[PDB]
């Protein structure tokens, strides 16, 4: 009765990543969400929280109760303290927001852009999603990151980050010297690939 | 056997739906996407923070009366 038939449109379907296709939303997701499985069952990986990048844009929206429902998915009282949020620039750029709630008197937040010559926008979307979660972004500290090279890969940079602090989460090395410092990474468009692949 | 639901774009317009608990969304995909004159592989929905697909039902989702669905634009950079 509601089955899909073969004379109407086909389901909707995610495409695929080639070698420099620009990512998607969907494609951040599912990463994140084979991370999280991946590392269920570790000390420490509760703690951790992967967002989607359509919630955190929720975050800013015009209506209220879309607006209160972002806050209660990112902020709200049963999620984990440290929330890895996306941040998007429509047709342009993707870079990464980690807000450490751990204290709740000493909120700490990091920003990521592997941009060479930084877009204005970027950081004003960054500054936006914090004010909406609650905090003050004129102390969301701007952190190094590897500077890419190319046009494309800006989503991989994001999702190699994630990978990286979510492992020093694990093993304990995140709160001490250098910990939150992303400048050494090396993303892996092959890997990133398979990981889609296999999830 | 019925369940009225919500669907929010990003116009902020709320639409309206009503549909059985054993239907898949696949329906309601349909009928929103041709309110925007965009196809379904441009437009994310969720539920509580949950991506939804074509296959399932209100049910298997443990949706209630009055739930709301967020219908988003892809994003791309």
């Amino acid at each position: 009765d509601n089955l899909p038939s073969p004379q109407d449109v086909a389901d909707p379907e995610l495409p695929p990543v080639r070698a420099t296709s620009w990512l998607l939303d969907g494609h951040l997701r599912a990463y994140t969400d084979d991370l999280a499985r991946r590392l269920r069952g570790e000390p420490n990986a509760h703690l951790l929280h992967f967002a989607d990048s359509q919630v955190v844009t929720m975050l800013s929206s015009a209506d209220p109760d879309q607006q209160a429902r972002a806050q209660r998915l990112l902020a709200g009282d049963d999620i984990p303290p440290i929330v890895f949020l996306p941040i998007n620039q429509p047709n342009a750029h993707w870079s990464l927001l980690v807000v450490d709630r751990r204290n709740k008197d000493a909120v700490a937040a990091y920003h990521y852009d592997s941009m060479a010559q930084k877009d204005p926008q970027q950081r004003y979307l960054a500054d936006m999603a914090a004010y909406h979660l609650g905090l003050d972004y004129q102390q969301t500290h701007e952190m190094p990151i590897a500077i890419q090279s190319d046009g494309y890969s800006c989503g991989d940079h994001v999702l190699t980050g994630i990978e990286v602090l979510a492992h020093r989460v694990l093993d304990g090395t995140f709160d001490y010297a250098g910990g939150r410092d992303l400048t050494d990474i090396e993303p892996d468009r092959g890997l990133i690939r398979d990981r889609l692949a296999q999830a | 056997v019925h369940i009225n639901l919500k669907v929010k774009g990003q116009d902020g317009n709320e639409v309206f739906f009503r549909i059985k608990r054993s239907t898949q969304m696949r329906k309601l995909m349909n009928a929103y996407c041709d309110r925007q004159s965009v196809d379904m592989n441009s437009i994310a929905f969720l539920f509580d923070g949950r991506r939804l697909r074509a296959e399932q039902t209100p049910d298997e989702l443990e949706m209630e009366e009055g739930d709301e669905i967020d219908a988003m634009l892809h994003q791309t950079g």
